[PDB]
């Protein structure tokens, strides 16, 4: 009976972990359903910011429209007046100089016959013209403003629409909250935060290598521009490279607090090779510049530039965002050489 | 033996009558064209002399003095004015027209109701209208100087007032009307009896046979009165029509000639009454001419 | 009687005078030849017995009723009465037989379809039925002749008169014609010929004679 | 066999059918009255042609030629435009009118006292008249027509017979005068042609025993057509002592207009050469209308 | 001769033949009678010969000139030779006899006094001469039917034609008129009379008599 316990143990500790491994397993489950929702509710909150911007744009357009469309009909109420005018007193001197035929007010003693008809004819024709310009003036002014007005009812159905927009928007941040509050009560436990974190950081190798390989830059790399490159974004240091981010855990790049919304700059010219949603990063944005020096920027509420852009330095590629789970916004950024990560403070300008 | 009824056997003798034109074609054509053509003559002389009348009658207003006030002049400013006008002597009497009445009265005219409509405020001056109460052309010169002077005025229109030239000329169309008509009429009398003559000899023997049986003499004589009948009524309903084409004619060069000026006028045709006048006479005289030839011409034949 | 003269005579405006103291009777019925020359009165007679040409001396009794002042407005009714038959045979070449038999009927204003049947029944009785509706020109002369006795008796006349109706005929149709007549006394129509062919009334002695004689009637 | 000459049976032709017209007088009468009546008609109304249109050439008859200058063309242009006419040859006489002159002209002729107002000053365009100094007509509007074309100047309106224009005379006076003369030449072509079918029919037996005997057909023929020559004579003496009449009628009411106005006139008869051509278009259509109806109505006449 | 047919014949538009190979000649001074019965075709026969109106099938030669197809404007000059009588004595009412009996040499435009010569004579050869200056409304039958033939005869015809003169007048009249136109013929005037009286043909049996019978000639 003694050499058997030593079995049964085992058979017991391999129920309680079996146990625990489903336990675990179920919890990983369930913070994989929740990174799922997660991840579909912070891609819903950026192409909600990008329909409301492209809304904006639109009535920005229109204003535009509305404005020249007010100068045209103050011009054509200003030409309305003049040809009112101008019709009034026509119609007056015809009134004056009716020369009925059937009331004996033809053939003036003694005139010029032919040239005072030749004068009656030019003033019909005159009063006919003006009779005809004055009502294209008015049909064209009346065709504009009928424009205008539906331009206005199609400006409230834009109203309309980001209005809606902008609800959806304030509910899935609400939502993406409530997502990242779930998950981060259950990574209370150590054990499975750090190997979240193995499985993010293994995940991002393996992309790093997929795009390393599928786009070589012919670029001269950043070797050269070491304690030059200029910032991605200013803002306050929040975590530098090295620092025990959790447990046995460093990490790899530099956080710099950002506001939401805040433009994200290249730190040097290169070719984008990943602008994909990444597991524990958000957005993330891979710049190579050749040589396999290759610049990453994450976290970013938006990514401006797609795979395979031209990027060059200091333009904006990403807005700073808090993706990835963050709980504050903040953007990540990271130099990889020869697939080794460097610190980037020492490229960066002091 | 029975007989038929009275007015059976003339509607049987003026259907045989109309049968009978188409004996002789040429003849009948050309006499038939005849009369039309010469009632259609008299009906354009009256037809003309009718409008003459008219614009004399238009014409016959006392030379009829215009006044115009300033657009702007306020309404009770205009009835002072008119007040004082009527007021001070050699005036006979005054007439104010309101600016939407001259506004309607210029909408009368075609072309207008458009440029009104599009207009936000048409506002005509108001019209006044003084009849001066010495016809004498000195007179009235003086009363538009006057007037023109009075400082509450914008312009001043006066009338021709050329009476007489109108009504001698009237005179003379009627002088010439009345020649032409009668000398037409009579014309037209004297062709249909001619051709009634004619077409009595033409069948002397029927006539013959008949007297020689005892047959009456309105038996014999009723067919040439309805065949006149039937020459003066279509004579009368072919002028008439030419009438009618001759009018639209003559309307529409007169609207040219106005058209010269901006004015238009347009001409007063014979009205419905004419018409039937026109029909009556033509088968008034087409009968009483039939009547007498042929009864004096059959008197003069014998059965044998 | 039908007719009757009381002492009648006619002077022409020439001075010539056709009839003098003429004196005959006829009673309803009777049939007369009244035979005279190349002169004497017979057509001045039977011009006379139908009101053409009024008399001067002596008076006419046609029922009756006086005719020798006739007023101009009667002289039709009397003609109704009375048919006459010419040796000319006056027909109307440019109307068909049926018209031309029908014209008597016509001037009285008679309803079409009792016209179609009397005229049928005359152009029977005359035998020209068959030939109704073929113009007269196409007719040889005593089928002419046939047709304008027809014209004559259509309307019922009380005394028919005959001015030499045999005047273009050979005596082969005189006879068939002269039997026409005799039928249509036979019928009860008083009948007045007038001839100047002195065989055909020796022929048949049965009607009373007159013969004229320059203005003298013998009635012998 | 003695025979007559060739000019004698014609003269005893002529003088047996003048005679005979007495045997019938109301019916040769009655015709002659309407054949008169019918050529009378065209007589008076070309009687009264006549004397309008002399008038109107009697009033005036001067040469003067008027161009329109455009809207376009500024003030100052006016004078270089001027100048330049003047240099031209042919252009000796010219004439300017300012648009006020022509703006206080209009207002004259409304019957205005004073110069209308609210018309400004650019109511009408300014105008320019050059007096023709070469008497070619043609030649003088074609050179105006092309410097007005080389100035730019909008219309070009030549002294013409604007009154005449294409609606008035060009058609209606055409139609009317094409009317009367259709009148005139039915109704005597028409009347002539029944009185002598009746002549003949009154005649029938009389052909019938010429044309058996061996007469010729134009032995038959003639004496109508000296009939009918005889009744176009007489009918155009009747029509012209009419037109004489017809003008004394109207004398009286022609003085009493011509003296109103300045121009003092006096009605004009027919002219002695005039006189011939009616008489000799009166025996034309007689003896025409006599050959015509008379050989047509001849033809269906057998001897037996 | 004086005229002479070859199988002449006439058709009528109806379809009715007055005429069918009717062959005879007559030699200059001859007279014939022409007799036939009330159809026949003496009538058309005396149209035809005077040119009224042409035949169909033969051909008709006057004096040795065709006339089957004579030109229209021919005929006058044709029927200037050939004088007619009619039964019905044609006269112009309204004129004289003077003027009647003139009109045939007037048609030629003849001199007024050889005119009144020549009338005269021939009005005293027919009897008449008292009554020239008369109209024919007073003549009596018999003197109107001289008046006729004097008419006819004035201009020296060469061919006297005559339809039934013998028409209207009883059998004394006959006589008279049938001696004149013996002394007629005597004269040397040819002359074919036509008459359906068997009569008055059969007593005068001198002179060739043809008969026509429906549209045939027998000639004997
Ligand atoms: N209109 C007339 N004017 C004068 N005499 C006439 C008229 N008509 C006939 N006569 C004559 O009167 C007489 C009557 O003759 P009439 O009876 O007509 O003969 P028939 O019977 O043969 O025709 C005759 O002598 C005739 O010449
Ligand atoms: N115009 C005609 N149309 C048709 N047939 C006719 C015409 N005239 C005569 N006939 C016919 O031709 C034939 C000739 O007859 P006709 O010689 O005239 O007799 P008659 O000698 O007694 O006068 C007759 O049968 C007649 O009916
Ligand atoms: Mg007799
Ligand atoms: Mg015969």
């Amino acid at each position: 009976s003694l050499f058997a316990a030593t079995q049964q143990e085992l058979t017991g500790v391999k129920s309680e972990i079996s146990r625990q491994q489903q336990s675990l397993a179920e919890q990983q489950k369930s913070l994989d359903q929740l990174q799922q929702a997660l991840k579909q509710q912070e891609l819903g909150i950026n192409s909600i910011e990008n329909q409301i911007t492209k809304t904006k744009n639109d009535l920005e357009n229109a204003n535009r429209n509305i404005a020249q469309l007010n100068s045209n009909i103050q011009a054509l109420e200003t030409q309305k007046q003049q040809q009112a005018d101008k019709l009034e007193r026509l119609l007056q001197t015809y009134y004056l100089t009716k020369r009925s035929l059937t009331n004996g007010q033809f053939f003036h003693r003694s005139a010029d016959e032919d040239r005072i008809s030749q004068y009656y004819q030019h003033l019909a024709k005159s009063r006919a013209q003006a009779i005809e310009a004055l009502e294209k003036t008015q049909t064209e002014l009346n065709s504009n403003q009928k424009q205008r007005q539906t331009e206005r009812e199609q400006i409230e159905k834009l109203l309309a629409e980001q209005t809606q927009q902008r609800d959806k928007l304030a509910k899935t941040q609400s939502e993406r909250k409530q997502t990242v509050k779930k998950i981060e009560s259950s990574i209370s436990g150590n054990k499975t935060y750090l190997a979240e974190l193995q499985r993010n950081e293994t995940r991002l190798k393996a992309e790093i290598a997929k795009a390393a390989k599928r786009n070589a830059v012919l670029m001269n790399g950043i070797a050269s521009q070491r304690g030059k490159l200029p910032w991605p974004l200013k803002g306050r240091v929040l975590h530098n490279f090295g620092e025990r981010q959790t447990g046995q855990i460093d990490w790899k790049g530099l956080v710099i607090d950002a506001n939401y919304g805040q433009e994200v700059k290249a730190v040097y010219p290169g070719t984008i090779v990943f602008a994909e949603y990444l597991r524990g990063y958000g957005l993330v944005v891979l710049l190579d510049h050749g040589k396999g020096d290759m610049t990453l920027y994450g976290f970013n509420q938006t990514l401006l530039k797609k795979e395979g852009d031209k990027v060059t330095t200091g333009e904006t590629i990403a807005l700073a965002g808090d993706t990835g789970g963050q709980s504050r916004p903040a953007l990540y950024f990271e130099i990889r050489r020869n697939s080794r990560a460097e610190n980037p403070s020492q490229w960066l300008q002091r | 033996a029975k007989t038929d009824s009275f007015l059976a056997i003339h509607f049987k003798q003026a259907k045989a009558s109309f049968a009978a034109l188409w004996r002789r074609p040429l003849g009948n054509i050309l006499t038939l064209a005849v009369i039309s053509m010469a009632l259609a003559l008299p009906a354009s002389l009256y037809l003309l002399s009718k409008n003459i009348a008219s614009v004399a009658e238009r014409v016959a207003e006392p030379s009829q003095l215009s006044v115009y006030l300033h657009i702007d002049t306020p309404e009770p400013r205009i009835i002072v004015l008119k007040d004082d006008l009527e007021r001070r002597d050699e005036i006979a009497k005054v007439k104010y027209i309101s600016p939407q009445q001259g506004l309607d009265d210029l909408s009368q005219y075609a072309g207008f109701e458009q440029a009104i409509s599009l207009l936000d405020n048409a506002t005509l001056p108001a019209v006044l209208v003084v009849t001066p109460k010495v016809d004498s052309r000195e007179q009235i010169q003086t009363l538009a100087k006057a007037l023109q002077a009075e400082e509450g005025v914008t312009d001043v229109r006066m009338d021709e007032d050329w009476f007489a030239r109108l009504d001698a000329i009237r005179h003379l169309a009627t002088i010439v009307v009345i020649s032409l008509s009668s000398l037409m009429l009579m014309s037209v009398f004297l062709i249909v009896g001619n051709t009634l003559r004619f077409n009595v000899q033409a069948n002397k023997e029927e006539i013959q046979t008949m007297k020689l049986i005892g047959a009456t003499d309105a038996y014999i004589l009723r067919p040439y009165l309805y065949s006149g009948m039937w020459f003066g009524l279509l004579g009368a309903v072919a002028a008439w029509l030419l009438t009618a084409l001759m009018t639209i004619l003559l309307n529409g060069a007169v609207e040219a000639l106005a058209q010269l000026y901006d004015s238009r006028f347009r001409l007063i045709g014979l009205g419905w009454d004419e018409s039937l006048l026109l029909l009556m006479l033509g088968v008034f005289l087409g009968c009483v001419a039939a009547k007498v030839s042929a009864k004096r011409h059959l008197k003069e034949i014998e059965p044998v | 009687g039908v007719i009757r003269f009381q002492q009648v005579s006619k002077a022409y405006r020439g001075g010539r005078q056709a009839l003098q103291k003429v004196d005959f009777h006829l009673r309803r019925g009777e049939m007369a030849f009244l035979g005279g020359h190349s002169g004497a009165g017979k057509s001045t007679l039977l011009k006379l017995i139908c009101a053409i040409e009024r008399p001067t001396d002596g008076k006419i009794s046609f029922n009756g009723h006086d005719i020798t002042r006739i007023p101009n407005k009667d002289i039709p009714f009397l003609r109704r009465n009375i048919g006459i038959v010419f040796q000319d045979h006056r027909l109307l070449m440019d109307r068909s037989i049926y018209d031309n038999v029908a014209l008597p009927m016509r001037i009285e204003s008679i309803s079409e379809n009792e016209i179609k049947r009397r005229v049928s029944a005359a152009l029977d009785k005359t035998g020209l039925l068959d030939k109704a509706r073929c113009l007269p020109s196409q007719l040889s002369g005593g089928e002419q002749q046939r047709v304008g006795i027809a014209r004559a008796v259509v309307n019922r006349p009380t005394l028919l008169l005959a001015d030499e109706p045999t005047g273009n005929l050979d005596p082969e149709l005189s006879s068939r014609v002269l039997r026409l007549f005799e039928e249509f006394n036979r019928a009860g129509v008083t009948i007045l010929l007038a001839t100047h062919d002195i065989h055909l009334v020796n022929s048949r002695p049965q009607y009373r004679h007159l013969e004229l004689n320059q203005g003298f009637l013998s009635e012998v």
